[PDB]
């Protein structure tokens, strides 16, 4: 706090067409490490490099819609002089203080836009349109790494949202496969019940877990596995179903307790935590080896390491990655 | 005072029909002004894509300034002839040009800009001394992302005539590119010209771009809708609505409608070609991470 | 000149403890309207009333040192009889002819005491200790209304001294704020240059105005505002700087004249007199409305009327007052 | 001639140890004088703040004049007992006093003056007939700013004994309060007593006060420094140096040193309490112009 270096006088250091300056889309890339900013910039290769190292994408085909529509919202356009090629504007999110070199592009997808879309996903699920719910869920899932987010709590929510989309996508995948399988053999019916029981350990909303417990309760009651069916009934009742289903469930329960015997040994452990292999639909019990999706948390039995995750449809099972990046916070 | 003030003003803000109407009414108080009026009359027909008017009515006996508009009309109208016109244009410029004929230099530079040759266009404009020559230089320097050089040429216009329409317009273009506090400056310039004259497609999107830059998407929606009602085919409106749509949370089927609508804008805005290029860049990069 | 009224004979007009006579400190208050005399008298309320009406003081907190130390020099003390409470003496300035009723207290702060302290203020400024110079300058400033002064020319000097302390205090206040501001944005650097240029219109000693022109010359040269920077250089050179700075300045000037163009429109008018708002540090151009400090002459933009002057730290911006009183002359 | 002349003189000019030394040497040429000597011996111990000597050695068998000194010794020594002593003193005076016992009246009036009760002290002194009773009346009237009444009592002393030490001292106090040409009169009285006897703390500040009153600050600096060397704790020196310091342009850190030094003068001079009061008056008035 003297007079300073602000007071010291320093060293002063045809027709030629000028050369281009850096474009504002290149400024975006220099100043940002978030995939959505590079996509808005039109730099698809650098965007893909970022998604690859951070979140594990290798099959980018299923990203084409997101990428291209994102690209299209990146620049405004306005005409200067008549009959000459129009100008482009590059709206920045930090526009008040962006200047020449520090800009970084406006935010076009917010986390709550995605949280709102969860509702149409839930409705679609409730009414049974599983193929359309999975499609809508996966879109939310792949969209999360295109977010830009302010604080540590939104990074938390964005992760929970991914986990929600995963839970639904693999659960519904189990149910859709259970419905494609034949129900002729006894051994075939045993396999169906198993899958209905695995679905019971998906972490869904209570209104949906009531439906999957109802499904598991029928199949295990028809199998004559009454000891395990009874506990599905007791768990269904504790979620608080609507009155008609409580009554149908109470009648099935008091019939189970009048004969609390399981007819068959199934491969389903009630008192033992597991994850659902999202490719073969068999349980992986918490100690045993797993390879995971580096973005969603989908679990796979180890045979599948290196393959394309069935949930996200774009990631590499078991790849080691930096982790999701969707905020300036994460670059201290 | 300039007898052609209303005529030139209507043209530069994109009010081409008002230019055409007011050019046909003014009284012939010179032969110098007489030719100057005709130049704007015909450049307005160019701007309306009515190249047949320009091409039929400018004859080999017509004034040199009009020959220059007709040259540009040929290029815009006849895609097959463009490379040969540019070849001849290079030969003219290398041989000898009347430097006082600013109309010829703006028509030369207009052709080069379309031919994606800004060096040639700046080389031509460098030779002229006129306000539109500077204004066109400001625009080209802004496209070259040389906002530093643009500011110096704009400063030239500000010292010569602060209140001129080209100077205001150049101030808005320079401000739209500088950002920050200056975006509001640009907005009011575009607004002030809309509410003295008439709110043309050019001024409507001009204003919308200043809103969108400050993140004020909802304030921009009125302007783009008004522009859409006037002319369903003006491309800059369609592009801006793609941006605005997404920032307002609308469904991707809306962005898709504006993309299909933009293929029939039949005005040659680069956006669709760059979009298809980015379609191809993406398809190519997908196969780089997974060679099927 | 007859025999007169001096010759006419006129009308001749237990144990009780006597009553007190008026104290000599009360005699002081009766005979004087100058703040320092009432402070020496121990009459702080009447002293404050005088400073309020004359010079505009409302926040008297920052006067505590001056008041109390002044009070302590007011009376001498001497012991009369052993083992009894001592006596007090009340030295008068007009002691030769004071008598019982006309006394007025001795003078303990002279104008030249203050003019001498200006030098340590100047040195502190030259070496860069702005916070300590401002403190020392404000002390001189608040001390001026505690003077007692003989003739009209000393009233003039005491006013110029106030004006000197003001000029320095607001100037240094500009520089200290310029140094606290960020220099990241272009718009941020534009604001810094403006302030450096405002400081150039403070009326300081030539040796100090050379330093502020040097500062303005760097900042405007780094901004690439060469037309305005050149005139700072021509003005710096005309004050007659030491040889090394002339050479650094001449080299910066002939570089400016080889490109005499300003890159940016700043809010600084070379050919237009203004005053510096001593609270917001923006220019007030001589015609526009101002509210002033009634003691120092610090100018403020009108929003601040009624607030505590940032320069003196004790006065009310825009209050109408009698004016400084520091001499018997002013009570004809 | 008075056998106790040197003894009383040493006391009244503040040369207490010389009083004590010369009281212990004089030969007992009476029992009346014997008690009178002891009174000054013990008042000198009071003046040296050695109340233990006075309190231990004056017994209930001691002469009435000594009981009066011991009463005063109790009051100065025992703050907790002061209100009760004064209560008893009021009862004595209202009951019956030996009016010829001037030593008792001066001890009564001494107590009242400390108890901030000049009416009572004057009421007691009124009853006595002696030179110190008048001299003490002159001092109290001067503190009451009744220089008119003081002059009349001083005139009484001047007619009775011009050359007495109390009369000279009273003349100096009266002159120091009259000012003008009389300040020089007081100075020479203080000087003449210093250069016959010894320059005590009391005479040194006496002289300095006469210089400071005529504005002769530099002539006062020698005297105060000499007083400071003799006794770092005599408060009147410290107060006078605060005045002198500022009139000589010294830094406020000097006035501050003398203020902190005065808190440990451990002699009960009112200056610090009045200073702290003025600290409180100021804090209170600040909030009156700006109630935070």
């Amino acid at each position: 706090e003297g007079w300073g270096e602000d007071a010291e006088l320093q060293l002063p250091p045809f027709f030629v067409p000028p050369t281009k300056g850096t474009s504002p889309t290149q400024i975006w890339c220099n100043n940002s490490q978030l995939p959505v900013d590079h996509i808005l910039a039109g730099s698809f290769e650098t965007a893909m490099r970022l998604l690859h190292d951070q979140v594990g994408v290798i099959q980018f085909g299923p990203y084409k819609q997101l990428f291209l529509q994102t690209y299209a919202r990146g620049r405004t356009t306005y005409q200067a002089l008549p009959c000459l090629p129009s100008m482009y504007g590059y709206p920045n999110r930090n526009w008040k203080d962006a200047g020449l070199k520090n800009g970084v592009p406006a935010v076009g997808l917010k986390l709550n836009d995605l949280i709102q879309r969860l509702q149409l996903c839930y409705q679609l699920t409730t009414v049974g349109k599983f193929e359309e719910a999975v499609e809508k869920f996966r879109s939310i899932l792949l969209s999360v790494p295109l977010l830009v987010v302010d604080n540590k709590q939104e990074i938390a929510e964005a992760q929970q949202l991914i986990t929600i989309c995963r839970e639904y996508i693999v659960g519904l995948s189990v149910e859709t496969e259970r419905k494609k399988l034949p129900k002729e053999t006894l051994e075939q019916q045993k396999r169906i019940c198993e899958m209905a029981a695995y679905f019971t350990h998906s972490n869904l909303q209570p209104v949906h877990m009531i439906l999957v417990l109802r499904t598991a309760l029928n199949l295990f009651f028809k199998l004559k596995n009454f000891k395990t069916a009874a506990t599905f009934a007791r768990r269904l009742l504790e979620l608080g179903p609507k009155p008609e289903v409580a009554q149908q469930t109470r009648k099935i329960l008091s019939a189970c307790e009048k004969n609390p015997t399981d007819a068959y040994q199934l491969n389903y452990d009630m008192h033992n935590p597991f994850d659902i292999c999202a490719a073969s639909y068999r349980p992986i019990y918490r100690g045993k080896p797993v390879e995971k999706c580096p973005l969603s948390g989908a679990c796979y039995s180890p045979e599948f390491k290196g393959q394309i995750c069935r949930v996200t449809t774009v990631t590499e099972i078991g790849k080691d990655v930096i982790g999701l990046r969707i905020s300036p916070l994460q670059f201290r | 005072v300039d007898e052609l003030f209303d005529v030139k003003n209507a043209f530069y803000i994109g009010s081409y029909q008002q230019c055409i109407n007011e050019a046909q009414r003014v009284k012939l108080s010179s032969p110098e002004r007489d030719v100057e009026r005709d130049v704007f009359l015909y450049r307005a027909y160019l701007a309306q894509r009515k190249f047949g008017v320009v091409l039929d009515e400018i004859k080999p006996s017509s004034a040199p300034e009009l020959q220059a508009v007709r040259m540009f009309a040929d290029y815009l109208a006849h895609e097959s002839r463009r490379d040969s016109i540019v070849a001849e244009l290079d030969r003219e410029m290398s041989r000898s040009v009347d430097v006082t004929n600013t109309t010829f230099l703006l028509m030369a530079a207009s052709i080069y800009l379309h031919d994606q040759n800004p060096d040639a266009a700046l080389r031509a404009l460098h030779q002229g001394d006129s306000l539109e020559c500077t204004a066109m230089t400001v625009q080209i320097l802004l496209k070259l992302d040389r906002l530093d050089l643009a500011r110096k040429e704009l400063k030239r216009m500000q010292d010569l005539d602060e209140d001129a329409t080209l100077t205001q317009l150049a101030t808005a273009w320079v401000s739209l590119a500088t950002g920050g506090e200056k975006l509001q400056d640009a907005y009011y310039i575009f607004q002030e010209m809309a509410d003295k004259c008439s709110p043309t497609l050019l001024l409507l999107n001009g204003q919308a771009a200043c809103h969108m830059a400050q993140g004020r998407w909802e304030a921009a929606e009125g302007l783009l809708q008004e522009a859409l009602d006037k002319d369903s085919g003006y491309p800059e409106t369609l592009v801006n609505l793609i941006v605005l749509s997404q920032h307002l949370g609308k469904p991707p089927e809306v962005t898709n409608r504006y993309l299909s609508q933009l293929k029939d804008a039949h005005r040659s805005h680069p956006f669709i070609k760059e979009y298809q290029a980015k379609e191809n860049d993406f398809d190519r990069l997908v196969l780089q991470y997974a060679p099927s």
